[PDB]
């Protein structure tokens, strides 16, 4: 069972780590700008405030 | 008869103790009072409700430590100021009997955690404790009504001498002595006995009982400085009460009874400091 | 065994192929976020004991919380307002979850029991839909898939998909060796991970019932896990006082969050909506805000008297609940 | 209306804070114990799935014994979500002398964790019964090399294995260790418990009082 796991473990189209940076980046910052924990909400749009 | 020799040595060793009372309970009190409100602030939901009768007693001594220079200095030279001389002598004595009833209290206070551990475990919040020390505050100042009227209209106050024959009369007497000390001392022994006997009786329960040992020492200590702060005074009074009501009449023994009574009065000012070493020093160390 | 060393290997190997360069050498070209306000725009009060879980509700409003008072409140987190308040069978409460839906709240414990409760009832009143048995260990995480489906994690070492109309379970996910303790549902719901105290994470695929991948790197029990919100990465925080982000695809770490004077274990793990922000609470009283890209500590949510165990973020991204073990839920903003 | 859902909050807090009385004067007590302990006996004789929970009255005072029928196996800090419990109360057989040590063995990993730093022993050593015919059979010094009285005395024997336990303690100096020496009758163990859990809340008294 563990080596029939591992075989299909390694059997994965793996990307590069910087690939995969590449795309947390993108992902990150292309919703930003709608995060309201990145950009705080002013008061006259914030339900808690 | 002839008190001149006898004032002027007791004017020598009023300064004699007062002065090192003065300055040492000054200072261990504003250490207690900050210790203890270093306590409070972080609302350790244990230490609140001791803390705050800790302050409380604290507070008083402050109080008549800063009343002690003011009677140094009020009873060598005469002052044409009643209210003055009136104010001092309400802040000492009332101060005085404000730390006996903080720690006749005290006593109760651990009397009742030690003999009824549930029900003080359930019913007892620092909001009582801060009740109970307003009460005392509210009872300490009540009975300063006799002390504004030491010397009535004559003009010669010279503070804390030659009060009156009002003021020595039994029903002024006797409310004092079995308010003040009798029945604190009545309850300062039950509770301290009993406390110390019920935390040695927890050998027959546990063999771990001696990790409170040091708990049966602390407890015995508030008896034997509270003996030794207030018995002598009292009894002392007792004696200068049998002097003003032509009791005893012999010159000698009137000449040694005043001595004995100005004597223990300044001694009792040295429980200011012999209380923040029963209490406030007898925990883990008081960290400064 | 050799065969399992030699795929051991290839896996390590590709992974160390695939390692060319990490998140922390190629986003200093981002600006750094800096410091992070956040104030305590609510206190939610009320529990009469340590707060062990919590979930925030899909609309972002409402809040469900799981005390050791044998309770579960649902708070409306806008007014303070307690909209619910349901005593539970077993006081020993580890997990809660809400319903996508919010028709349903879900619960379990050292019970081994998933007690699945129906808010919307014509009696007005909480009722006890179903009581999933079938657990021989505690349950330690609760997620519903939809208002049918829903999956728990165990002691037992076991995850299970139940049908919750069956009570049966749908199905069963079994591979790791120690107790499994934090469960995190993919923003797909297709996949879910699961840390299970062996220092190690496994990805598991709902409909195939098989464990795709096994993440390591911990040394320490994984106390929490979350996925990264487009469901290509995952967080876990273990008792090593470190965090660790882990990729689906490149199938190792990315990153390390840990600090010098932090040394005690992560309570719980989650993300911000666009996920640049890592919120992690810690044994040491206050929750820290990690730069999931910079593993830069850019911020710090104290003001709890106890260790922070709940940490939850809306879906909208507006606010962050934490939970702690002082009875106090503190909305954060 | 945002009226009627603070009203219904209030109700809710009401009756929240009418249990606050009773989560406050209520006393945890963790049972632990192996198979072999008589714990069985020992719950029926209280007139008394995952773990199990007993609720009684002993004076006036509601005990809540929680029984970890096994699942303590789990040994893991969040499984070890007692903290809060009053007392552990521990059932050992103390006449099957094969065993102790394993008893031994578990009570040091209980007593020692830190997680029950503020929580008091309660030792009960079951089935004293088939000690006394267990010690004039066979000797204590048969198992435990440690043993210096004469090992066909009860009372010697008894201290003997009230002083293992204890010595598997470290930090003494926080909460109270009871023991008792208790038979299959077990008529009497809800006042000894109630005794110990009181002497217990003493103790926390006392630590609140600032005695020293
Ligand atoms: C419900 C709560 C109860 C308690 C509340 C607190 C309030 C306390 C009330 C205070 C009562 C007054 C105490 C009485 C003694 C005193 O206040 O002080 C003694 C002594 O000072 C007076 O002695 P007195 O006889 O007046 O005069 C002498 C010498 O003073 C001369 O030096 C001279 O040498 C001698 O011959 C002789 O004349």
């Amino acid at each position: 069972k563990l080596v029939e796991q591992l075989k299909m473990e390694a059997n994965i189209d793996r990307i590069k780590v910087s690939k995969a940076a590449a795309d947390l980046m993108a992902y990150c910052e292309a919703h930003a700008k709608e995060d309201p924990l990145l950009t705080p909400v002013p008061a006259s749009e914030n339900p808690f405030r | 008869c002839l008190f001149d020799g006898v004032n002027e040595l007791m004017k020598t060793l009023q300064f004699a103790v007062h002065i090192p009372t003065f300055v040492l309970g000054l200072l261990l009190n504003l250490l207690a009072i900050h210790g203890f409100s270093t306590f409070l602030k972080n609302r350790w939901p244990d230490y609140a409700a001791t803390s705050i009768y800790m302050i409380n007693l604290a507070v008083f001594d402050l109080l008549l430590v800063l009343s002690l220079p003011f009677k140094m200095v009020l009873s060598q030279v005469q002052s044409p100021f009643p209210s003055l001389c009136t104010l001092v002598e309400c802040l000492y004595f009332v101060s005085m009997y404000g730390s006996v009833f903080t720690i006749c209290f005290i006593s109760m206070d651990r009397f009742l955690a030690i003999r009824y551990p549930l029900l003080v475990s359930h019913l007892r919040s620092p909001r009582k404790i801060f009740g109970i020390c307003c009460t005392i505050w509210v009872l300490v100042w009540t009975g300063s009504i006799p002390i504004y009227s030491f010397h009535g209209k004559v003009e010669k106050y010279m503070c804390f001498h030659n009060m009156s024959d009002d003021t020595w009369s039994a029903k002024v007497f006797f409310p004092l002595e079995v308010f003040g000390f009798l029945l604190p001392m009545g309850i300062m022994g039950f509770c301290c006995s009993r406390s110390i006997h019920i935390l040695l009786g927890r050998r027959d329960h546990t063999q771990d009982w001696v990790q409170q040992k040091a708990c049966i020492y602390s407890i015995a200590a508030s008896l034997a400085v509270f003996v030794v702060s207030f018995l002598p005074v009292h009894l002392g009074f007792f004696l200068q009460f049998l002097v003003r009501n032509s009791f005893i009449v012999e010159c000698r023994a009137k000449q040694s009874i005043s001595f004995f009574l100005q004597l223990s009065m300044c001694f009792s000012n040295v429980n200011c400091c012999l209380d923040v070493f029963v209490y406030y020093f007898v925990i883990k160390e008081f960290r400064m | 065994r050799q065969e399992a060393e030699q795929l051991k290997n290839q896996i390590r190997d590709a992974r160390k192929a695939c390692a060319d360069a990490t998140l922390s050498q190629i986003t200093n070209n981002i600006d750094p976020v800096g410091r992070i306000q956040m104030r305590t725009r609510r206190t939610l009060r009320g529990h009469l004991a340590k707060i062990y879980a919590m979930h925030w509700g899909t609309d972002s409003r409402l809040l469900v919380s799981a005390s050791q008072d044998g309770k579960l409140i649902i708070w409306d987190s806008y007014t303070t307002n307690k909209v619910h308040a349901i005593p539970l069978r077993s006081s020993w409460v580890m997990t809660c979850a809400y319903a996508p839906s919010g028709n349903y709240v879900a619960c379990g414990g050292l019970d081994n029991i998933c007690s699945i409760y129906n808010l919307k009832t014509r009696e007005g009143n909480v009722r006890v839909s179903r009581e999933l048995a079938g657990h021989t260990g505690y349950l330690s995480c609760c997620r519903f898939l939809d208002d049918n489906q829903i999956v728990t994690s165990s002691g037992d070492t076991t995850c299970a998909l139940w049908d919750i109309e069956t009570g049966q379970q749908t199905t069963t996910f079994t591979g790791h060796t120690g107790d499994v303790m934090s469960l995190s549902l993919a923003p797909d719901t297709r996949l879910f991970v699961s840390g299970a105290c062996d220092a190690s994470a496994k990805l598991w695929d709902v409909r195939e019932g098989m464990c795709r991948q096994t993440f390591t790197g911990h040394e320490s029990d994984i106390n929490a896990i979350c996925f990264f919100p487009n469901g290509n990465a995952f967080a876990t925080g273990s008792d090593d006082a470190t965090c660790r982000l882990f990729d689906l695809r490149a199938d190792q770490e990315l990153m390390t969050y840990s600090h010098d004077n932090i040394i005690c274990g992560i309570t719980s793990v989650s993300f911000s909506k666009s996920g640049r922000l890592l919120l992690a609470g810690y044994d040491d009283f206050n929750c820290n805000v990690w730069d999931a890209l910079k593993a830069d500590r850019a911020g710090v949510l104290a003001g709890h008297d106890n260790r922070v165990s709940c940490l939850g973020v809306t879906d909208d991204g507006m606010a962050v609940a934490t939970g702690s073990w002082d009875s106090f839920l503190k909305i954060w903003n | 209306e945002d009226k009627a859902a603070a009203e219904r909050s209030k109700e809710i807090d009401k009756c929240l804070s009418r249990e606050k009385t009773y989560v406050k004067r209520l006393v945890k007590i963790l049972l632990l114990g192996a198979d072999n302990s008589g714990k069985s006996t020992f719950l029926k004789q209280m007139r008394i799935k995952g773990i199990h929970e007993y609720d009684f009255e002993i004076k006036n005072v509601p005990f809540k014994m929680v029984d970890v029928g096994g699942q303590r196996s789990e040994r893991k800090r969040w499984f070890e979500c007692f903290d809060s419990v009053t007392s552990i109360l521990f059932l050992v057989d103390s006449s099957d002398f094969n065993r102790l040590t394993e008893s031994l063995n578990d009570f040091e990993t209980i007593v020692n964790n830190r997680v029950f730093s503020n929580v008091s022993i309660i030792l009960f050593l079951n089935k004293t019964d088939l000690l006394e015919e267990k010690v004039q059979i066979v000797s204590i010094k048969d198992y435990f090399l440690e043993f210096e009285g004469d090992p066909h005395c009860l009372r010697d024997v008894q201290k003997f294995l009230v002083e293992c336990f204890r010595n598997k303690r470290r930090d003494q100096q926080q909460k109270p260790l009871y023991h008792h020496f208790t038979t299959a009758i077990n008529t009497e163990n809800a006042r000894l418990i109630f005794r110990d859990v009181k002497d217990t809340i003493l103790h926390d008294n006392l630590k609140q009082l600032m005695l020293q």
